């Protein structure tokens, strides 16, 4: 299955090299700029790559949906979450033509008893959801936990 | 420019004002 | 408290008898003459322009330099003190500020460490807590230093043309003839091309 | 001041007397051998043979290269006041 | 390296433009090599002095980033971006640094 | 304390008139090359610090 | 080209290092502001008045900024803002006030 | 001209000619710009620099002229008029806008009496 | 033609030839420019620059005159006698415009 | 580089060039101990050093940023912060550490 | 490095070049003790010796900062941090001890 | 590590050169007897001998480190800490005994 | 204070200056006698065309050797001045 | 120049205010 597809040579390049690192098959999709891998390592190769700092409406809302679907399911491999919730709110083409917006993601994550994010995996999470939207910085992401707490400083 | 800077710090503690209700009023 | 006016005409007119010696070591008197005769030394003519000149002249550029300092003392001391506002002693050590800054702004660290090791001094800590008998000989001593490496740098351009003079005509074979005596007009020729009498000025103004 | 303030300064300053001196004394040099070595292929007994060309050569030196050398003095010598204020520290 | 290219002595202006430069790179240098950044351009104003009066200007940079295809700046970036910068220069006030994208956009 | 003074800047002379001579220059006095390096060497060796220590310390042993 | 500057003879006086420095920032300035995706060519002219003496409060430079944009793309207020900075940054005590910037039309960008 | 032509400087270049030279060569590189702009066919720039004085009475300042050639029918609008003055003005070390004269090639005056 | 002939290589050259030259390639220059406005056929631009001083003696100030031959018939708008002051003055540092007469191929005072 | 770049023959040199040379080598082997730190891939040290005087009264104290890449997912701890701190400081004849920048490969001040 | 580093001086030495490699021979030798003490496979020291001056308001005593890779496991007992301390300080004329800094390979101050 | 050993070095020595060779000479001797003394296997002593400053109101005194590597189980006695202390002390002009720190292999204090 | 101290400075001062004046003479020596064995050679008798090169070796030899003697007078000097107080009598 | 800067903090508090309002008065 498609680990990530759309890369740069640059971000292409420094995934294979982790990938072989790690001992882990793979088969970048010929002129695809997509790396298909193992199915069942889709998720977990995808968040550990990102604590490496690697990498209509219906249908924008479906995409959209669809993506916050993936990035969900994503963050749900780490073992401290017992669920994930992700929300992700690009405001429609700028109407108003001075001012200017950016996209922002709203993440909640619902712990297994007793457990905590790390910094480390706070930090996979951030990366994982700005990578994943267009124009989306880091700073514009919020995790939070199922009580409200704000994880991302 | 500092205009921005005050702005965004009253967001921030209202934001965290409102979380510490919510927490309690949760439950 | 204040002094009664006999007293104050004698401190008064008694401290005019140091005004050769307050413009000597604690102005810019010192510098700007060090360099002149370092300079006529270099020109290759010693008394080419006579003493009287000089003297005038660097007069007249270290009241330019301490134009602002009068003008501060002057707003500081002078003014409040002659509208019988401030007593004479409190009006000297208001106006004995911005001396002490422009002392301080041209004194090496070395030469204040030195005299407050002479003078016993221990615990000094604000730049503001040397006494005016240790910031005194520290300005002097940095003042003639500063002097010194202004002219010895002031004699490199006519070494530079009595060394060329002298190489140019022994190696054509006159070594009978006294390099000197060819190359004094062409240190002058030098001299008044350069501008060198302004550039030196705006040099020795600039210094500080 | 510090011996390296002052070392590359005196190196700067006697460049600068070396480019001026140098077209003299090499043209003076070059007529000079050239003047001995015909000298002694006709082998002709003489000292004074090479003076007139010595300074005809050296004048004619002076005369072409004035402008260069004098501006690069002046030159030199301007900025060398100009940072003069900024020597002592 | 630029500095180090066996060339004889010229001046002390043409050895201050050439530090000014090799600062420059070694700067943009940095800059790129940082995740989002795919190259970098820093333009360094060091100040001039004045001629009788004591008046010493603060310097000034401009820095222009292109970044990875898409990709932004995260606001903590907007701010390590500065604070490098700043230190790299004596006496550069952060304020003084002028932070911009490949489209235009003032980042800081 | 004058006379052991006097030897560095007598020595610089001696140095300098022995270079001139060496090249042929024998018009060439040696007393104006030499005054500008004198003055380079008491910048150089902070000619008053040492020399004010060395007086006071002349006095206090 | 900073290159300019590189290949260059010894017997260059002041004036002309300093000119060819002017020269030089002109290019490089130029350079980044094409590296900008609207702009496909820019040309930098700068005026750098030079020592004051004769003059009294002194005075500051300027500059003229001629852009050509790529079909139909207008360059917006907060890249005009940032084409300011950077010349003005880049020159020594230049009050942005006194960067010009131009289309290939000659309309005025900024003002 | 201009850059190029401060290429081939023989050692005998006095202070005066090294000037002239740099005004000849700004002259240049403004007339060029000027060309590039659309309805410019042709540019001719012709600064006047004179050295300071200080005596304020007695003091004028840089000025410059500014020929252009249209291109047929190619008239300047007053944006680009006063696009061309910002220009020349900016290229020129205190050159006051209002000493900027631009014309046309059948002598109207394009900028202000 | 003006700026050509400044360049000349020559050696033996002084002080003073070296500004009537700078004189003589300005009247050069601004004849071509006048020539090349549309109904001027030929210009002829003589200049009057007083010898300067660096002293604190008089300043004065220098003179123009330009005679213009027009195409047969093509008479010159008081915009183009205005436009061709303007160059003329500009031209030349600290010439006040009312010093500049112009004169055409028949002895008229276009000024 | 570093002692290396110091050492190479060279005797056209200037004491602003020696002292650059210096200020270059202090940064190399500076960088290089950040690197062998475990948790860093890689470092990149600069410094500002201001121009000394000999007596002006004006003080000013110098200033560092520091750029680590980190290993993938490497976090480097407080302590760590802190140490990278107190090294580069110390590096530095007066650096007040509150004058040493620390940031990672994405931009964060850490 | 260090002393052996002080062999090949060519006649132009200037005086600043002359310290620069004092200081840096000074840091060799005492990363090479550091290293001598069994639970230590390598040391790094830099030392920043700067100005004196005399204003006690602003007088910045010379500092250290060591840098030690332990063997796999092996770490330093708390007297062994004082002794490496001890040993850096007098080293170094007027080291205040207070101003060395020991830290590990995983960026752990060992000092405070 | 030697006396003789520095005791050469050609010429062109800067007196610093010359210091600096008397403080590693002396070094040497020193952990020379150290290693001597039977407990000791090896002996490396560090001296940092201040250069005098007029700052201070009195002059500063030296110190000393002396690292031990001491034979399988060899451990020192008290009195030989003493014995150890004292040499280094006098061996250095003006060195106050408790500026001397005297540590083992495994980096205990022993002062 | 000893004759004996007298007579040592007074050695080791001119043993400076030998030294601070031994690489010109040498290097001016050197390069005389050098292009008086070319002008033997070749039979080549000019008085003047020896003077040329020595001016360039010798301004050459403050070039390379320069701070060496800047350092060692310096040197002397400080260490003269330091040890004045304790060579009184 | 700084009344544009002026103007733009005014319409980001105002606008700011409006999303308060809108927040509450929503559910």
């Amino acid at each position: 299955r498609t680990l990530f597809s759309n890369l740069s040579d640059q971000d292409g390049g420094a995934i294979v090299a982790q990938l072989t690192q790690m001992n882990i098959p793979y088969r970048f999709a010929n002129g695809s700029g997509a790396i298909e891998v193992p199915a069942d390592k889709v998720h977990e190769l995808r968040l550990r790559l990102a604590q490496q700092g690697l990498p209509q409406f219906s249908e924008q809302v479906n995409y959209q949906r669809a993506l916050e679907g993936e990035l969900a399911r994503t963050i749900e491999t780490l073992g401290p979450v017992k669920s994930a919730r992700v929300h992700l709110a690009m405001p429609k083409p700028s109407l108003f033509v001075r001012e200017q917006k950016s996209p922002s993601a709203s993440v909640t994550v619902t712990l297994e008893p007793g457990r905590a994010l790390d910094e480390g995996q706070i930090s996979a999470v951030v990366h994982l959801v700005s990578s994943a939207v267009a124009g989306l910085p880091p700073g514009n992401v919020t995790l939070v936990d199922q009580s409200g707490h704000l994880l991302t400083q | 420019d500092l205009n921005d800077a005050q702005l965004k710090f009253a967001n921030d503690v209202e934001s965290r004002i409102q979380r510490r209700i919510e927490a309690i009023l949760s439950p | 408290q204040s002094w009664s006016l006999s007293v104050q005409t004698l401190v008064f007119i008694t401290s005019l008898t140091f005004l050769p010696a307050i413009l000597l070591m604690m102005t810019s008197f010192t510098r700007i003459i060090i360099v002149f005769g370092l300079l006529r030394n270099a020109l290759g003519t010693p008394s080419a322009p006579p003493n009287q000149v000089l003297l005038g002249l660097a007069l007249f550029l270290t009241f330019f330099i301490m134009s602002p300092v009068i003008d501060k003392i002057y707003v500081d001391a002078y003014q409040p003190f002659s509208e019988q506002k401030i007593s004479m002693q409190e009006a000297l050590d208001k106006g004995a500020q911005p001396l002490r800054a422009f002392m301080l702004r041209q004194t090496r660290e070395a030469d204040l460490a030195l005299f407050a090791r002479l003078a016993n001094s221990g615990p000094l800590q604000g730049p503001e807590a040397v006494p005016m008998r240790i910031l005194l000989p520290a300005y002097v001593t940095s003042e003639l230093k500063t002097a010194f490496q202004i002219g010895f740098t002031i004699f490199i351009p006519f070494l530079i043309i009595d060394l060329v003079i002298a190489s140019v005509l022994m190696a054509l074979g006159m070594m009978m003839v006294p390099p000197a005596t060819i190359a004094l007009p062409f240190k002058l020729m030098l001299f008044v091309l350069v501008d060198g009498w302004q550039l030196l000025m705006g040099s020795l103004a600039q210094s500080f | 001041m510090t011996p390296e303030s002052v070392m590359m300064m005196g190196t700067e300053a006697m460049k600068v007397a070396l480019a001026l001196a140098a077209p003299l004394l090499l043209v003076a040099l070059i007529t000079g051998l050239i003047i001995s070595i015909l000298q002694a292929a006709t082998q002709i007994n003489e000292m004074t043979l090479s003076f007139i060309p010595k300074i005809v050569a050296v004048f004619i030196a002076i005369i072409v290269a004035g402008p260069w050398m004098l501006n690069l003095l002046l030159d030199y010598v301007r900025t060398l006041f100009s940072n003069l204020p900024y020597i002592i520290g | 390296e630029l500095l180090d290219q066996e060339k004889f002595g010229i001046s002390q202006f043409s050895e201050q433009v050439n530090y000014q430069r090799a600062l420059e790179g070694e700067l943009a240098r940095t800059i790129e090599t940082l995740g989002p950044v795919k190259s970098a351009r820093v333009h360094l104003a060091m100040p001039k002095p004045s001629l009788f009066v004591r008046e010493q200007k603060s310097p000034s940079a401009s820095v222009t980033v292109t970044l990875e295809p898409g990709r932004a700046l995260d606001e903590g970036q907007i701010s390590a971006v500065v604070h490098l910068v700043s230190s790299a220069v004596a006496g550069l006030p952060p304020g003084n640094v002028t932070l911009v994208d490949q489209s235009g956009h003032l980042l800081t | 304390i004058g006379f052991t003074i006097f030897i560095p800047f007598l020595i610089i002379d001696l140095v300098i008139a022995s270079v001139l001579m060496a090249l042929g220059m024998m018009m060439v006095p040696p007393a104006t090359i030499a005054l500008p390096f004198k003055l380079m060497l008491f910048v150089l060796v902070d000619g008053w610090q040492l020399l004010m220590g060395s007086l006071a310390q002349s006095f206090y042993s």
